[PDB]
DNA sequence: TACAAAATTCCATGACA
DNA sequence: ATTGTCATGGAATTTTGTA
DNA sequence: TACAAAATTCCATGACA
DNA sequence: ATTGTCATGGAATTTTGTA
């Protein structure tokens, strides 16, 4: 319909005159620098674009290059991009090319016992019938308790923590969302004692970073102490715990133990600087030291980061994707931006999920 | 001399026998001499062995310069003696029958005793589970001197469970 | 011995006078800004340093901070660093903090059939009794052949390649060192036909990068074609092969098929630009196109890269490290630097290994 | 008209029956009309089915615009007819008994026949394994016109196995 | 001898277990 | 002997159709 | 108002499956 | 609701002992 006028030589908004628009085989054709191409009617173009794209589900440029072989029309790419936006398959399989924005460096907990980070390591080679270590890191000081367990289970966690909290009770316990800690029994145990449970976003160990980073040290020391010997870790845990609690962080210039106690115990090479102050003068120096510790700033954003905007279309990573299946869930909507690195989404569907950017891609197009 | 500080001396003693809770009969009592902080360890015997296992737990946290104790067979043994030389802990013994400690420690070691009987009658075979509560309770009690809790003297900060 | 003169007040090379060097408890002591420290005799210092280090096998700064508590002497760190160099355990467990230098971008093969890259994908969900796909990528053009197999085995490889090389015989076949290709049977098959086998360095897929990158596309297309359906890949391989061989690389502006043939087949959207040239004029245009393709340059080095120097002490990564065991082999010597990214080492011990930087750390100290 | 190019026409025919090698009896022969490049596919029958399976292999590489063939039952069938319409291949049939091809193709299709008998006598039940060698051989033979090998016309480059 | 916008090129990001 | 690669989609740049 | 070298601080790199 | 962390050992910087 709209193609008659063009052969007539009358101008059409978007069809550059100066190119001769002739007719052959009952199709409208144009002679262009690139060659001679067919101009299809509006009502055919979407069908065309889809056909080309469906050959190997190619993105913008790759799709267009195919189409360009035979056809021309105004703003070809505009139409291509429209299709790629509606291809269910590509949207849920294609990877990202936009990276998460800069991480955050959550303020260090004010006082010890404000916050405990916990996680299980393992399974390890059976020593004495045990397979796992429960690791508990005090957020403020970095002080760490270790407990050997036969399963990464609520039972074991509760048993171990009943010992630990004979010393003091924490305000908050941070954990990942592993079955051990997401169980109702644990919540109840925690409620009985006035402890808030706080959970990492799903599938994101960075959130448990304080405890995770400590797992590395724990493993690395056990490893060194076990070179040449059989892997008999059970008897070493106490030694490791003690060793690591009395190790300086070159950055802080303190051992976790010093930050917890303000004075060394009777260990090798025990610092004696405060030997002359009364416990009181010592206790305030520590209070002062605790507040003036190093605190890391958040790194610069990479060239091509993305940040979450309320009402954005966003896709969550498939947790345990099967072989040959899409690595992403269908699209969801950002409901609240909790911080620039955590959001609430209306997922599949529709439930509220608190989720990390690192487990999200912005739906392209 | 130098002013008294936590970990300078750990006073230790056995309490028991008690009615069996979870097949446990005795409590080993560790009180820090300076702060009055208390640890409680359930044992099956007032033996060197049961002591060593218990104190291995405590000494993954902090090691004292001195342990003081009465001349109980469990503490005078040579196995305990060796254990202490290994960890570089000096052993100090009160003369027999004249069992002296710090003023503050007697006063502390006494509450523990009161507090045990208190929540032991009518709750007799259940005391193993309440040790954590008993422990927390003591460590957060205000000694009229120095108007600080053992918890506060040890950590230099308030508790999230006050009394 | 050497400590008498100091108390006497006579100068010792390396002991800064102005600090009073007194005596207490039968040890020599010095009063320093940091506090009052003990100065131990030469014959004790190594024992001290080792004792401190052995507490948690701490590195330079962390070790020194312990020692500094009780002792002082000239150039403490010098002595610390000496120990850390001789600690078997730390050397083979500690990770690197120096990154490999810039990758290389090996010249694209001149003509097709110069070089084939091959690898197996899988296992995949059993389709038609098959589990693996043999993938064969022509180095020059990127053209890819796909073959379904029941095992990643020499038998299957040989069978498949007997079909492929009915078309043409390649000069070189590049593969990883998987049992399938390192077998003598394969070498023999290859020798019978005058094909050079060339192997990637051990445990380094970057070397097979051309074929590996192609595996990604293969998997990603199968995936999209399988959304909603059961994973019946066997019947799709031909379609996938065809699809991908006729897909433009937005960078090259050509499909593998175009680069192999200089003219499209009878496929959807087949380019018609050369329709007017005789096959001959067409064949030279292609020869010209093949030589003038994009070629990626090697990226800038990161701040803290390291490069291999003949006779350097160097450590190879443990292949399949057990739980709690060291992640590195003992030290070895660089024998030849093949390119700035590949070396020959005298390993464990002593055999000649051709090895990648990425699987090496420079022995610190 | 436009100058003749590879993939414009694929001439196909059956050779056989032959003595059984690996339980195979026939060879399907595909020659490209312009270059003279040859594909050989062993089949168990001169049937539409055996053809389709074979040509599915070949058409993962390249698809011709036209397939030309004699009026063998295997090619005239409607199943083959549909197969070809699917892939957008036009079907062209030589009149019965007057089976014409390109000049170059007859000459090619003839060597194949000579070459088969040649390495078929004395090697009779072993010919399945030699197809690859036979194939390579043909594709790298110099047709006196245009003094190029089929391999060279198709790929625009020399071979790593010349003859 | 210059404009807005389309068309092209750039290119970090991530995945080949 | 041996060696990373390249589709993707926003952004940055270049070219285009019209003065 | 200054030098070489030791001592300290900086900080990219990698590992917590 | 929730959020990355920090030992390590060369290099870059600052301080030190002596003029
Ligand atoms: C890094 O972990 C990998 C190990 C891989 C592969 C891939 C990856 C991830 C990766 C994949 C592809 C390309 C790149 Cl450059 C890349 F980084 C293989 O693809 C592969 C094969 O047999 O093909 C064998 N391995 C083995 C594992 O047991 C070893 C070589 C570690
Ligand atoms: C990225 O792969 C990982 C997955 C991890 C963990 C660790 C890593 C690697 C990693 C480890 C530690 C810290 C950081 Cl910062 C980090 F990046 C855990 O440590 C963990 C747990 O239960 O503790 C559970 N996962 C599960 C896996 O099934 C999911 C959270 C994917
Ligand atoms: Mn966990
Ligand atoms: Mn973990
Ligand atoms: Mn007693
Ligand atoms: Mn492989
Ligand atoms: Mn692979
Ligand atoms: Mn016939
Ligand atoms: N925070
Ligand atoms: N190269
Ligand atoms: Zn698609
Ligand atoms: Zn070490």
């Amino acid at each position: 319909a709209e193609l008659d006028q063009l052969l007539q030589g009358h101008y059409i908004k978007g069809y550059p005159k100066q190119y001769t628009y002739f007719l052959e085989d009952g199709k409208v054709k144009v002679s262009r620098p690139e060659g001679v191409k067919i101009i299809p009617p509006q009502s055919d173009r979407q069908k065309i674009v889809l056909q080309a794209h469906n050959l190997a589900h190619t993105g913008r440029e790759a799709t267009l290059l195919k189409i360009a072989n035979l056809y021309w029309w105004p703003n070809m790419r505009k139409d291509v991009v429209k299709q790629l936006g509606r291809c269910q398959q590509c949207l849920i399989t294609n990877a990202s090319n936009k990276a998460s924005g800069p991480i955050l460096r959550p303020d260090r907990p004010q006082k010890p016992f404000d916050k405990f980070f916990i996680d299980y390591i393992g399974p390890l080679p059976p020593s004495q019938g045990y397979l796992y270590v429960l690791v508990v890191v005090d957020g403020m000081t970095g002080f760490t308790w270790l407990y050997p367990t036969k399963a990464p289970s609520t039972s074991a966690t509760v048993k171990s923590l009943n010992v630990l909290t004979s010393i003091a009770i924490p305000k908050v316990i941070h954990s990942d969302q592993g079955a051990a800690f997401t169980s109702s029994t644990f919540a109840e145990w925690a409620k009985e004692r006035g402890i808030h449970l706080e959970f990492s976003t799903p599938y994101h160990p960075q959130s448990s970073g304080k405890v995770e980073r400590k797992n590395s040290d724990i493993k690395r020391l056990l490893t060194k102490l076990l070179v040449g010997r059989p892997t008999k870790w059970y008897d070493l845990l106490p030694v490791v715990q003690l060793a690591l609690n009395n190790t300086y962080s070159p950055v802080l210039k303190y051992t976790p133990h010093q930050l917890l106690f303000g004075i060394d115990s009777n260990t090798p090479f025990a610092n004696q600087d405060t030997l002359d102050l009364t416990r009181e003068e010592e206790l305030s120096l520590l209070q002062e030291i605790r507040t003036s510790l190093y605190h890391p700033s958040t790194p610069p954003a990479s060239s091509r980061s993305w940040s979450p905007v309320v009402g954005q279309l966003v896709q969550e990573r498939v947790a345990r994707p099967a072989s040959l299946r899409p690595r992403w869930h269908k699209p969801s909507t950002v409901l609240k931006v909790l911080n620039p690195r955590t959001v609430v989404i209306l997922d599949h569907l529709g439930n509220n999920r608190t989720v990390s950017i690192d487990n999200l891609k912005p739906t392209s197009h | 001399d130098r002013p008294q500080k936590p970990f300078d001396k750990f006073f230790i003693d056995y309490i028991g026998p008690l009615p069996p809770s979870q097949g446990y009969l005795y409590v080993l009592v560790v009180v820090d001499g300076m702060t009055g902080f208390t640890w409680l360890y359930p044992t099956k015997a007032p033996s060197t062995s049961a002591t060593v296992k218990s104190l291995n737990v405590l000494t993954s946290i902090a090691i004292p310069k001195v342990i003081h104790s009465d001349q109980g067979a469990a503490f005078t043994s040579s196995t305990f003696a060796e254990w202490a030389k290994e960890r570089g802990i000096h052993l100090e013994f009160s003369t027999p029958y004249h069992p002296q400690s710090s003023g503050k420690v007697e006063r502390k070691n006494s509450d523990i005793k009161r507090l045990l009987t208190k929540l032991l009658v009518g709750r007799p075979t259940k005391w193993y589970d309440l040790l954590p509560v008993v422990q927390l309770a003591l460590n957060n009690t205000y000694s009229p001197v120095l108007k600080y809790t053992p918890h506060q003297l040890l950590f230099g900060i308030d508790s999230n469970t006050p009394f």
